[PDB]
């Protein structure tokens, strides 16, 4: 015959191998795929889709969930008082958890892009006033005040013009990594933070509701990746 | 929109048992250590009647051999498998020199090594086997008998002067290829009852299938 | 000697992996092949190849077998009356059974394409009247009486004028798979019906028979298929 | 390494499996061959040799063996006597074994093509007279009279003429496979038959031997065939 020498890994079964198998049923063939709407193609589809941001991730009772979604702002507030605060974090607990950007950095191990959250005041057509919207970069301790967030990357917000406004954020890479307990985890540090306070104070007519809540929306730019697949769950399929 | 399934090779491939051989050690099924299996087609028990749509064949089968201990179990044991054409003499016994015959193809495999295999030819001096015949060659007991559609004999043992340590089983699969048919004919729709003939029992007559209670009720 | 590491899936005997093995007689020249009539190439072939279709596959008493392939029609039958019935189903017990299409049918589990069902009258030439032939969908009941059927896809049929008419069934597929007792079976639902009725009565002269049968003989068209060997039978060599 | 999966067979010894093995002795120039003449290539060649057919296998008696090469004609056989017979049977017992065709049938299992017969008398050259051989295909029996023989395909020989004629079998195939005892032997059947008589009585003027004998020679066309190496022999290496 033809000479050979078997190397080791010879007769191994690697679980990533992708090499070719014997065709169980060489003569059949397949029921022809048709034309289908929305075919994805790549995950970071996904990622750059919009999803509602629970920020406000605080009540738990059952019938109370839905607020989640949506945060508010009411007359009651003066100037200057911040009105909500949270991380660029995609993939830890909190907020994010709620956004499919969030869910399927759990897949994965590692990632890096600019994001992207958008408000969206949700109030009666006659209110108006001005909010205060600002990034600290990571390391950057929130803001003591509006005026020192003022001082930094920030945004004024009169949604008595826009009902609309979205602020980008530059960069977010969990890269660096970390082995606390006895329990490696690639964590972020890259806590960019996101402040909002009541730049001027809720204004409205006679006949308007006093409060109004605001969605957050979130997604990544065309910049994100990901990297490492790690399949990680706490729901699973029932026994 | 494609049909390569329904093609004859496609209908035909597949390789299914045809053969078993028992080499016990006490017993009363060939005592002595060996065992010829004329190559018979039918072994596969659905085959008869798919074969028996057409009126002549020809192909080419691939033999495999699958040998273990009834408990499927493998063992140190070496094996030959030996093919006698037809028209070649089958051994008497475990020491016939046909065993020795160059002009009988044998193959020697361990029981450890992976199944045998081997490809055999449309053997037929005709130009086509054929599954029936409407003569006899030159009331009689030789009609229906078409002996140019022999393929040969597979003669099995245990390599060695004396008998094997252990009780052995050897299955003999086959995959039909390169087929072509002619001459299409009536499915049988009667019970078989005869490996040589188209016999059927004439008591028992049944409707080609299930029937019902008026042509006016479903 | 030239590096290599052997795979899983290795020393395994896979009975439909269509490989080749060593030639047991190589210098053996097998007889040529001779010019035979009607050589088959493939099954569909034989499919649209008309089989009498025993419609009325009522009579089981062994000497009346022959009575399964034809049905009859007479003056007694008043005008209206509903002669005979039956589905679309090729595959399943029943009339389909005694057709060559039917049991090829068998040694597959799919399939698809437009039938093809012929009538031929055999009747004293001198006999005539009308028979409605009526195709109802699947899905669709049989329908009540002759003129609720009139208005389905129908035929009028008079065998004073043609002894033959064939009608095609546009469509049936046995695709909707069902696990019913334990046993999974890729069943039809597709039961199209073949309802036949007494447009007019059977009208004769003195002289002739005042009864005449006729033969349902069946095929599928060439936009038919099949998928999945299947091997079945209950008749098989007996030891 | 390079990727490979092991096929059923693998590791087997075929006894017929004509690949190629290691050489023992690499550098060893085997002494060249050289030209020798009358070099076989092909056994057919030797079948179309013309060998001496014992037609006349009768004589056992050791001193009496050289007798089986001639059979005689004489004075005292009349007019239309038989003078003798055999079959076309290059294969089975009887006269071809002692042809090389013969034996070389022997090594082989089925095989056909067109024979030919040569007589030759060795008579005294002052005889005369005429013979007639006759062949009756496979099927006809043997003709009852010369007549009856001589209406079959014949030929007159009158060595008062020529010394030698050759006759010429049409064809003969042993192909029809038969299975008796419990041992399959693909035999004959078309024991094509060759008869020999006296048309005329032997002639001779005084002073000439009133017998004289005749040799049978016989061989194959070149459109003879063998199939199926069958090593068969009494003849073995002895311990």
């Amino acid at each position: 015959g033809f000479p050979t020498e078997l190397k080791p890994g010879t007769n191994q079964f690697l679980t990533t191998d992708d090499g070719v198998s014997a065709p169980i049923l060489p003569n059949f063939h397949p029921t022809p795929c048709i034309h289908i709407p929305g075919e994805v193609r790549n995950l970071l589809e996904l990622c750059q889709v919009e999803t509602i941001l629970e920020v406000n991730n605080v009540p738990t009772n059952a019938t109370s969930l839905m607020e989640r979604l949506r945060f508010p702002v009411s007359a009651q507030a003066g100037k200057g008082e911040l009105c909500a605060v949270f991380r660029a974090d995609p993939g830890r607990n909190g907020p994010w958890q709620s956004t499919l950007l969030g869910q399927l950095c759990g897949y994965y191990t590692q990632w890096s892009g600019s994001l992207e959250v958008t408000f969206m005041f949700t109030g009666s057509f006659m209110a108006t006033g001005k909010m205060l919207i600002a990034y600290t970069p990571p390391g950057g301790p929130l803001p003591k005040d509006r005026a020192t967030a003022m001082l930094g990357t920030h945004v004024i917000w009169d949604f008595g013009l826009q009902s609309s406004v979205t602020l980008v954020i530059p960069w977010i890479s969990n890269t660096h990594y970390r082995a606390h307990a006895r329990d490696g985890v690639f964590d972020y540090y890259t806590t960019g933070l996101v402040s909002i306070w009541y730049q001027t104070n809720y204004v409205v007519p006679i006949g308007a509701p006093n409060t109004a809540y605001i969605i957050a929306l979130a997604a990544a730019q065309k910049n994100f990746t990901m990297k490492l697949c790690k399949d990680a769950s706490d729901i699973l399929q029932t026994g | 929109h494609s049909t390569a399934e329904t093609t004859l090779d496609s209908f035909f491939s597949r390789a299914g048992l045809v053969g078993e051989i028992d080499l016990p050690l006490k017993g009363t099924t060939n005592p002595n250590g060996y065992a010829n299996w004329d190559i018979d087609i039918t072994g596969y028990a659905q085959m008869r009647r798919k074969v028996e749509l057409f009126t002549y064949m020809r192909f080419d089968a691939e033999f495999t051999f699958v040998a273990c201990t009834p408990t499927g179990e493998v063992v140190p044991q070496l094996l030959q498998y030996m093919f006698v054409p037809p028209g070649a003499p089958k051994p008497d016994s475990r020491e016939s020199l046909a065993w020795q015959t160059a002009t009988n193809p044998s193959v020697f495999v361990k029981l450890s090594d992976p199944p045998a295999q081997v490809s055999v030819p449309f053997m037929s001096p005709a130009s086509a086997y054929q599954w029936f015949y409407d003569g006899y060659p030159t009331k009689d007991l030789e009609y229906g008998a078409m002996p140019n559609n022999m393929m040969g004999t597979f003669s099995v043992r245990t390599v060695g002067t004396s008998k094997s340590k252990y009780p052995l089983v050897v299955r003999i699969y086959m995959r039909m290829k390169h087929v072509r048919a002619w001459i299409p004919r009536p499915m049988r729709n009667q019970n078989y009852l005869f490996k040589a003939n188209p016999n059927y029992a004439g008591n028992s007559i049944k409707p080609t299938g299930a029937s019902r209670t008026a042509i006016t009720t479903l």
